[PDB]
């Protein structure tokens, strides 16, 4: 367009397709964290990071929990941080009035001579 | 007593204006004087603590005045407003510092550290900005913020709605 | 819960107390809550089995009772002469109740008992004091809306938090300087936002928390203790101390993601000039942590002869270096947190 | 671009409290509400 | 009249309290300020139940700790000085000729004794501290007090676990 | 003025009660006594306020009940302390 | 009243602690005001509840009724001072103990 | 607080006569006064209890007095000499004026009024129990709900959350 409309610049109209990496990224960083904590443990320890894969399964199981339970929470935090915004744009257009887009023949900026 | 330096001309009302700096000069000289003299000096004595308090006070006002005038001068003669202006002003105050302390090269440096406040400060008057501006913004939570309740009495209906008049 | 069954009862009482305060509807209610921590606190504090924790007490007491009774008496006048809680606007009615607020909770001006305190707490109830009892008289201060003062407070809050650092040798004291100096940050950041606020604090309370519970585990009180602890590998002894760096948040430590969002909001709000100052002295503070971390950077030191072996608890071993490998590794988090928005 | 309009709005909304959103600080009549009660409870109840 | 000579004995007694410096004669002073702050206290109130209440919890049983544990006695007694007495004394006097002169009502509070409420007021002609001390058992503003006896349940386990360091 | 005729003497009291707990005292017995008669003043400021109101009234003890416990943890600390040094003078501090 | 931040179920001891509300003349202005706090939240209500605060603060306030009084009073002497009162006129009539 | 816009009653609309009597002489007559006139009571503090502004109260004020003004009358042309004695006792005999210690006279007073007027004694508490009564002011003010039209809204949970726009709209999506 050349209507500069702030709601449907913020409209969810699409065209946000997630990378394979999109979602599987919280869960392979939160087991991984986990995973590198229990070596963490047994380094320290003077044990073998290998040894007790007990303590690796379980801090991995409880880390890609967590990151799917979180991703899920910023999922709908995110959803409704746009809700309200444009809750509060069609709330006061007259605040907003929509903008008109223009272009630079009809601009005069000043530049910078190197010379 | 009550008045601004910076909301006149640079270069009229002189005794207004010092005026307008010297009571935040002197706020300065004896709130450090009364932090100081518990601490180091503890001259057992009211004379003594006078001195002190005189000692402490004295110089922070041959800084003002000195940067005042020196400036307030420039803008008399020279004729213009101009972080040059200030520099000199810095210079004179560092100078005056140098003279108190009587330590020369001490005064020198801060001559010229003042004149980069100096400057600094004429920026913020010229470019329409500030160091410490007002707040635009002042949150008071996530989006939740009505959401965050968890208390177990029941509240009756309420006496007031939002709903348009019906008459 | 560091030796009797009776640690759990004052503390309980005490998170009751503060509760009441951070939950409080009216001033007198916290005020209330606020009473209710002092009682709870002080019979950790003064540990019966030493003399230094007996002196902190009454020092401890004496500030705190007569905070207490000053934040009272300013709020019936506040709420006298507005006959409202909620003023319609910050008055001379006004100041008394932060400088109360700020004394309790030891910011710039009014600090000078909290080093003293230092000496007599062992570690977790340093620690004790350090993290929790500084949350109530902060809320509180958000409650409250000077700028000036807690600007005042503010650039007080580094300059000695820092230069005084520099001077310590026992740990202790450092803890307090330290502290102050981050305090400059939380009462800036709230004077901002308060969202912000809470992150920081918590994050601050992470961190400080693990930081002197290894303290308390290797029960190391002086510099030359941390020269001297031994250490099988002296490695460990470094990769341990990454968190001390962590103090500045530096990138790659999770110190800087409070930081960086404490600077993001504030500078929205363009107070740049007081950015520059705070974090000018961020340096210092980051100055005297190296000059712990000669320790272990550099490896192979000269040390004692006698030692042989070193040994620490379980539990709290277990759980420290947990909390420190997220020091180490924290940032690559930047997804999990949603808060900040 | 929406960056910048999310915080203009963020400016306003702010500035003039208007949405119960983030720039809000909600009150609470419930518990004088609730002394009300406490009040009406005890008024009819007075003498025996 | 009462209340100001009220205000005078309680002005007087302050001048005493800031002087002395016996422990036993600070003690002393503060059952003066007592028995004073009690009786003016309520004559501002609907009546003397809080009075009576907190001259037996305060005075009466509270401030015995301070006497006694201030028995250190400083190994010996007063040395009192007659003129801090005539003082006492001639600032007595002129304070309660002025408070003779002063304005008969302006001088006065404006609280509300059950006598200045007005005879229509149906609610005054109930008990005293019946309608007062009502809420205080109530629901639900009486859990707090629950939270009070507690407190001081709470208070002995802190007392027991201080004045128990090995003896 | 309203505040200089009515809470006024609470002023000047309370003022002078803060002076005294931070002038020269051979031990800390004269500061525990100084904020005592402070409390004193504190309920005077008080019920004046809660005399405000007409059933607020009540609050008198939750305040005294508070306050007597900083009391007694304040002698709890003091009496503990001349067993501990056998003397809480303030030559120890 | 200023809003504690959390809301946990410990508000619950507190907010009702002391009340304005009951059985006070005053209580009716403190209706008036705190419906329209909980209307316009805690900072745009405090920019419009002027005539209710106004109010709302006279009534357990009495600053400006009372010193009308005091300057009325004073103005009274005043006038004695300046000598136009004198031992008879110098007061009023007393009203009727059983009045009020 | 009072302006001189606002109204106000006439001396001669106040000017009425008043009863005069003591303690004594209304605690003794109270229970044959009491059921004589309590309509009068009655309607006039009853629209005093719901409505306190007392300038409209005035005219049954008047009447009330005046009810009380009748049957004392009544008293004093049949009943002098009992009613008086039972006055003498009720304060002679006790500094709290109770009931209880000259009964003998209560029951000759009452005698004497059982001759005259023949009425009866009302009972132990005939006036303690509620007064549920007619409506004769006919003033019962309006119950209202009052209307902010432009208070703080917030999201509803009906408005629709479209899944977010651009992740996190943080600086690197993340």
């Amino acid at each position: 367009s050349a209507v500069n409309d702030p709601l449907e610049l913020l409209t969810n109209k699409g065209t946000h397709e997630p990378s394979f990496l999109s979602p599987i990224w919280n869960p392979i960083a939160c087991g991984v964290a986990g995973v590198g904590a229990a070596i963490f443990i047994n380094w320290g320890f003077r044990k073998p990071v290998f040894s007790g894969i007990q303590k690796h399964i379980a801090f991995g199981a409880i880390g890609v929990g967590a990151g799917a339970y979180f991703d899920q929470k910023r999922n709908e935090y995110l959803a409704k941080r746009d809700a309200v915004l444009r809750h509060y744009i069609e709330l006061h257009p007259d605040d907003f009035p929509v903008k008109e887009r223009k272009t630079y023949g009809q601009v005069l900026e000043s530049w910078v001579p190197v010379r | 007593l009550r008045s601004k330096y910076y909301d006149h001309p640079d270069g009229e009302d002189a005794f207004g204006k010092i005026v307008a700096t010297n009571k935040y000069a002197v706020s300065a000289g004896v709130a450090w004087s009364m932090f100081d003299v518990l601490t180091l000096s503890k001259p057992q004595g009211y004379l003594p603590t006078l001195g002190r308090f005189a000692y402490n006070t004295g110089p922070l006002m041959g800084m003002a005045t000195a940067f005042t005038l020196t400036t307030l001068v420039a803008t008399n003669a020279r004729g213009k407003d101009d972080k040059i202006n200030y520099l000199i002003g810095g210079f004179a105050a560092g100078g005056v510092f140098g003279a108190w302390k009587h330590n020369h090269v001490a005064g020198l440096c801060a001559g010229l550290f003042l004149g980069i406040a100096g400057v600094i400060k004429k920026m913020s008057i010229e470019q329409g900005w500030e160091f410490f501006p007002n707040t635009p913004i002042k949150q008071y939570g996530g989006l939740n913020i009505a959401g965050n309740d968890w208390t177990i009495m029941a509240d009756p209906p309420k006496n007031w709605t939002t709903e348009k008049p019906k008459e | 819960m560091f030796n009797n069954s009776s640690k759990i009862l004052f503390i309980t009482i005490m998170i009751i107390g503060t509760l009441i305060t951070v939950t409080s509807n009216s001033w007198l209610g916290a005020w209330m809550g606020l009473e209710i921590n002092l009682l709870s606190f002080i019979p950790l504090l003064s540990d019966n089995n030493n003399l230094m924790s007996t002196e902190a007490s009454l020092k401890y007491f004496l500030t705190q009772v007569l905070a207490s009774t000053v934040l009272l008496f300013s709020s019936i006048l506040l709420m006298l002469k507005n006959n409202m809680n909620n003023e319609i606007n910050e008055s001379f009615t006004s100041m008394i109740i932060m400088s109360a607020l700020l004394l309790k909770s030891g910011a710039a001006p009014f600090h000078f008992w909290f080093p003293n305190m230092m000496e007599g707490l062992t570690w977790m109830n340093a620690l004790m004091l350090m993290t929790w009892q500084k949350i109530a008289p902060l809320m509180l201060i958000s409650y409250l809306n000077i700028k000036y003062l807690l600007l005042i407070s503010v650039i007080l809050s580094v300059i000695i938090g820092a230069i005084g650092g520099l001077n310590q040798t026992s740990l202790r004291k450092l803890m307090a300087f330290s502290s102050i100096n981050h305090l400059g940050w939380m009462l800036s950041s709230l004077m901002i936002s308060e969202s912000i606020w809470l992150i920081y604090f918590f994050f601050y309370s992470f961190l400080s928390f693990v930081l002197t519970f290894m303290f308390n585990i290797f029960k190391l009180f002086h510099l030359n203790q941390l020269f001297s602890w031994f250490v099988n590998s002296k490695i460990l002894k470094f990769t341990l101390f990454m968190n001390f760096l962590s103090l500045g948040g530096l990138p790659p430590f999770l110190g800087f993601l409070p930081k960086w969002l404490v600077i993001q909001q504030l500078t929205l709000c363009n107070q740049y000039f007081m950015l520059t100052l705070m974090m000018m002295s961020t340096l210092i503070t980051l100055f005297f942590y190296l000059r712990i971390c000669y320790s272990a950077f550099m490896m192979n030191y000269f040390e004692n002869n006698w030692i042989m072996k070193m040994n620490m608890n379980s539990i709290n071993y277990n759980m420290y270096m947990i909390m420190t490998f997220f020091s180490i590794f924290g940032l690559f988090l930047i997804s999990l947190f949603y808060f900040m928005f | 671009q929406i960056r910048l309009l999310e915080d203009e709005v963020r400016r306003k909304m702010s500035e003039r409290n208007d949405y119960q959103a983030y720039y809000y600080r909600p009150s609470v009549a419930k518990y004088h509400r609730i002394s009300k009660e406490a009040a009406d409870e005890l008024e009819a109840l007075r003498g025996d | 009249m009462i209340q100001l000579m009220l205000y005078s004995l309680i002005i007087t007694t302050s001048i005493i309290f800031l002087n002395m410096i016996h422990p036993l004669a600070l003690g002393l002073t503060l059952l003066i300020q007592t028995i004073f702050v009690c009786l003016l206290t309520g004559l501002m109130t609907k009546s003397f139940w809080y009075s009576y209440i907190l001259f037996l919890i305060f005075l009466g049983g509270m401030l015995v700790l301070f006497i006694y544990v201030t028995s250190l006695a400083s190994n010996e007694m007063f040395n009192l000085s007659m003129k801090l007495t005539l003082f006492s004394s001639l600032i007595l006097i002129f304070m309660l000729i002025l408070s003779f002169i002063m304005d008969k009502t302006s001088s006065s509070l404006f609280l509300m004794n059950n006598d200045m409420q007005s005879i229509i007021n149906m609610n005054s002609y109930f008990m005293e501290n019946s309608l007062s001390l009502n809420k205080l058992y109530n629901f639900p503003t009486n859990f707090i007090t629950i939270l009070l006896m507690n407190y001081l349940l709470i208070t002995l386990i802190v007392i027991v676990k201080i004045t128990k360091l090995f003896k | 003025m309203i505040m200089i005729l009515y809470w006024s003497l609470p002023m000047i009291l309370f003022i002078l009660g803060l002076f005294c707990f931070v002038s020269n005292r051979k031990h800390l017995l004269s500061m525990l006594l100084s904020l005592e008669f402070i409390v004193l003043m504190l309920f005077f400021m008080l019920f004046i306020y809660l005399n405000m109101l007409n059933y607020e009234s009540y609050f008198s003890m939750m305040f005294l009940t508070f306050s007597v416990c900083e009391g007694a943890l304040g002698l709890s600390i003091l009496v503990s302390m001349i067993r501990t040094h056998g003397n809480d003078y303030f030559q120890s501090f | 009243s200023l809003t504690p931040f959390l809301r946990l179920p410990l508000t619950d001891l507190t907010g009702c602690l002391i009340n304005h509300q009951t059985y006070d003349k005053c209580g009716k202005f403190e209706m008036k005001m705190m419906e329209c706090f909980e209307a316009y939240g805690l900072e745009r209500g405090k920019r419009e509840c002027a005539d209710l605060i106004s109010d709302f603060q006279e009534c357990v306030g009495m600053q400006k009724q009372l010193m009308r009084f005091h300057a009325m009073r004073n103005e009274r002497y005043k006038q004695w001072l300046k000598g136009e009162r004198k031992g008879q006129e110098f007061f009023a009539d007393p009203p009727r103990v059983d009045a009020y | 607080v009072i302006t001189n816009n606002t109204t106000l009653p006439e001396e001669s609309e106040l000017n009425v006569q008043e009863l005069n009597l003591s303690s004594a002489a209304l605690r003794a007559g109270a229970f044959h006064l009491g059921k004589q006139c309590e309509q009068a009571n009655n309607e006039f503090m009853l629209c005093r209890q719901e409505l306190d502004d007392p300038r409209a109260c005035l005219a049954e004020g008047k009447a009330v007095t005046s009810c009380a003004l009748d049957f004392f009358r009544k008293v004093k042309k049949t009943c002098h000499e009992e009613f008086t004695q039972y006055a003498t006792c009720l304060d002679k005999s006790s500094g709290t004026m109770a009931f209880s210690h000259c009964r003998k006279t209560q029951g000759v007073f009452d005698k004497c009024i059982k001759d005259n007027f023949d009425w009866d004694r009302p009972s132990y508490g005939y006036f303690s129990r509620a007064k549920v009564i007619q409506s004769a002011r006919e003033a019962p003010k309006k119950e209202e709900k009052v209307s902010y039209p432009d208070a703080t809204p917030g999201l509803p949970e009906d408005y629709p959350k479209p899944p977010a726009k651009y992740g996190s709209r943080f600086h690197w999506l993340e």
